[PDB]
């Protein structure tokens, strides 16, 4: 049950990197 | 709701023939300060299609807005895989935990992540939440 609580974590992870240029367009979920 | 003339800015910026994929539709979102998951990607484009006029646009960053993401689930969720009760993560757990579940980061994206949000063997992931959910 945690892991929804992982991908919120990635996702905020992947907005302060949006100027870094390296977030894929897909993802292969776990 | 995000600023709404910053949305159609980027929106109009990053558009052709009217419209932008649901990809650009991500990276737009980002950089309007949220933090849509590729679920809600998909889950939009199983909906709405992938190319997105600027009224389909609107909606796809209303459904990344995730109001309810609160700092004390984010936590918990690592303290989860904190299995001696340290208070902190290794980079090497830091790493699998990232790399392994979820939506999981690229080398590329781990990489990055790690050279400025991370300080040594001893990450301290309340205040790495604290600081993700700024």
């Amino acid at each position: 049950k945690k892991t929804p609580f992982i991908i919120r974590a990635q996702a905020h992870i992947r907005r302060h990197l949006v100027d870094n240029n390296v977030s894929p367009a897909t993802v292969q979920p776990a | 709701m995000v600023e709404a003339d910053e949305m159609y800015a980027r929106f109009n910026a990053r558009a052709s023939g009217g419209k932008v994929s649901t990809g650009d539709a991500m990276i737009l979102a980002r950089q309007l300060g949220l933090a849509p998951s590729y679920a809600d990607k998909q889950a939009f484009e199983e909906k709405s299609g992938d190319n997105l006029d600027y009224a389909s646009f609107q909606k796809f960053v209303g459904t990344s807005t995730h109001p309810e993401d609160n700092i004390e689930d984010l936590v918990e969720a690592f303290a989860y895989f904190d299995v001696s009760k340290h208070g902190y993560l290794t980079r090497k757990q830091m790493g699998n935990i990232l790399m392994t579940y979820g939506e999981p980061l690229t080398t590329e994206e781990f990489n990055a992540l790690a050279a400025e949000y991370f300080t040594s063997d001893q990450i301290d992931y309340r205040q790495f939440c604290k600081a993700m959910l700024e």
